[PDB]
């Protein structure tokens, strides 16, 4: 078994044995500045990379993961060719790198486009919640309607209607828009049309926030409570239970397989078991009320009346990091792989280096990447991605930042 | 259970079924052909051992050292892994050759696996040009 | 006006 040298040059050896895919499979674990290397080892080594479309194959593994790569593929053409010489591929790699470098660049100083959407109406002057897309925006106005905007020429696709109060919170889905309102109700709307499916009574004061995903919804209210519903259909929806422990309005609720996190103006974030709906902890520490969380895997990020953004570990419940810089109430906030984007009362939105922030070696002052100021009133909601922020605010505008 | 798979050598290794059944290859020769002893004409007695000594025990910890053996037997495992179709064993033995290419320079890669440079200056230049 | 959608503490 064990008697044959430094011998084997595997990748010239294998094709010569019938077995190309193996040598290709081996090379395929390589990064580019290194696949470059294999390319240049010897002529056959070269050949295996060319005949195995090892760029195609390495660029299709990029897309199949790194958020950014799936992105640039979807946008601006080139993803057109995936899933044909092989050089087109190798030659393209440096440009996709340069892209990512210029985005992550101008996007840390100034990558504007805004595209103001002015909405109108009597009553209001506020877009409370918004949820966003590759070709539509679902927005809960204060006029009591949800307005749906075409993402391209920005026109208004559908004015949905039949809510007593301002639409305070909402969730897309690929079946049903759901909203919570000043009128103490939660609503189900078919996402294609504008048709109300179900409407839940249950609460007794402004449904302030809902979060939604999979078979169950979580919901919360000025009435101090959270309700957990397992939904069997838009038509169905049953109250699993009600969580009582907060001492004031529950401003924000959110959700993953292992925990349900809520926050109120009682200055606490409470963490509930997603399956037993029991208390587990309190995240105490904000000096004033919490206006906004997000929660993903390990992390929970909150915005406060005390003007700071806090960063928590969900398990021990420690605060990892305090973010100062907002000069007014932090009304809305979102994580992501590499950033935290928050919206304040003076209509300013701030971009934070998430990865820097999660490392205590990084000093307070340089955690806020350049700060963005294109709103007249309060910033109510935002949701972003690899290349876009798209924000609501008082001054009844949706902004689409690049 | 308890089947006897029979190496290229004559040597008869005895294994529980299911220790083996992770070879879809050994699998088929029972699951489809009702073959008495399982004849592996493509795997060596020495090699058989080292794969049974892997299929019992099931970024590696224990494997990092199981595979600190020479190319010619690493290689040998790669095709055996591939022959006995053992998804894992073929993956972690390739991963290993990958880990040995990863990290700088065509000259280092050669030195690692031997491998003379074939390219003339020209061919070398128009590869370094798509750098 | 605060927001109809957020409320501080106590009553």
């Amino acid at each position: 078994s064990p008697a044959i040298m430094l011998q084997r040059d595997f990748i010239t050896a294998l094709p010569a044995r019938g077995l190309d895919h193996i040598a290709e499979n081996i090379l395929s674990y390589l990064d580019a500045k290194s696949l470059c290397a294999a390319e240049l080892v010897c002529k056959e080594w070269y050949r295996v990379t060319s005949d195995g479309m090892l760029w195609k194959k390495l660029i299709e593994r990029m897309v199949r993961t790194d958020s950014l790569w799936r992105g640039l593929a979807e946008r601006r053409g080139w993803g057109q060719y995936l899933f044909p010489p092989n050089s087109f591929y190798r030659a393209l790699y440096p440009k996709i790198i340069q892209d990512i470098e210029t985005i992550e660049s101008n996007w840390r100083c100034g990558r504007h486009s805004l595209q103001r959407i002015h909405c109108r109406s009597e009553t209001s002057k506020g877009v409370y919640c918004l949820q966003y897309d590759d070709q539509k925006i679902v927005s809960g106005l204060r006029d009591n309607t949800i307005k749906i905007w075409d993402k391209n020429t920005l026109e208004c696709k559908r004015i949905l209607t039949g809510h007593t109060g301002s639409v305070l919170c909402l969730q897309y889905d690929e079946r049903v828009i759901i909203t919570g309102s000043s009128d103490s109700t939660v609503r189900v709307w078919d996402v294609n049309t504008g048709e109300m499916l179900n409407t839940l009574i249950h609460h007794c004061e402004a449904v302030l926030h809902l979060r939604f995903n999979n078979g169950m919804m979580v919901t919360c209210s000025k009435d101090r409570s959270i309700a957990v519903w397992d939904m069997a259909s838009p038509t169905d929806i049953t109250l699993r239970r009600v969580l009582v422990g907060h001492r004031a309005a529950v401003n924000v609720v959110d959700f993953d397989d292992k925990y349900i996190v809520s926050a109120s103006g009682d200055r606490t974030i409470k963490v509930w078991n997603t399956s037993t709906c029991e208390f587990v902890r309190t995240l105490n520490g904000h000096k004033r009320g919490i206006a906004c969380l997000q929660y993903r895997d390990r992390l929970v990020v909150s915005g406060s009346s005390d003007n700071t953004i806090r960063l928590w570990d969900i398990e021990c419940g420690a605060c990892l990091r305090v973010l100062e810089g907002h000069e007014e109430l932090v009304r809305c906030i979102r994580f992501d792989n590499k950033r935290i984007v928050s919206g304040a009362y003076d209509g300013k939105i701030k971009v934070w280096d998430l990865v820097a922030a999660l490392d205590p070696r990084a000093p307070a002052g340089t955690l806020c990447l350049r700060t963005l100021v294109e709103h007249s009133g309060r910033v109510f909601r935002l949701q972003f991605d690899e290349f876009q922020i798209v924000s609501s605010s008082h001054d009844d505008t949706i902004l689409i930042w690049d | 259970p308890s089947i006897k798979l029979q190496s290229s050598d004559g040597e008869i290794f005895e294994v529980d079924v299911e220790i083996a059944k992770q070879s879809v290859t050994i699998k088929t020769m029972l699951e489809d052909l009702g073959m008495d002893p399982v004849p592996l004409p493509n795997v060596n007695a020495a090699i058989l051992k080292k794969v049974i000594q892997w299929c019992t025990h099931h970024i590696p910890v224990w494997d990092q050292e199981f595979l600190k053996v020479d190319q010619g037997t690493l290689f040998e495992l790669i095709l055996a892994a591939n022959y006995l179709d053992i998804k894992g064993l073929l993956d972690v033995t390739c991963k290993t050759v990958a880990n040995m290419i990863k990290g700088k320079t065509p000259e280092e890669i050669r030195k690692t696996f031997n491998i003379k440079n074939d390219f003339t200056e020209e061919e070398e230049a128009q590869v370094r040009k798509e750098n | 006006y605060l927001d109809s959608g957020i409320h501080s503490g106590a009553t």
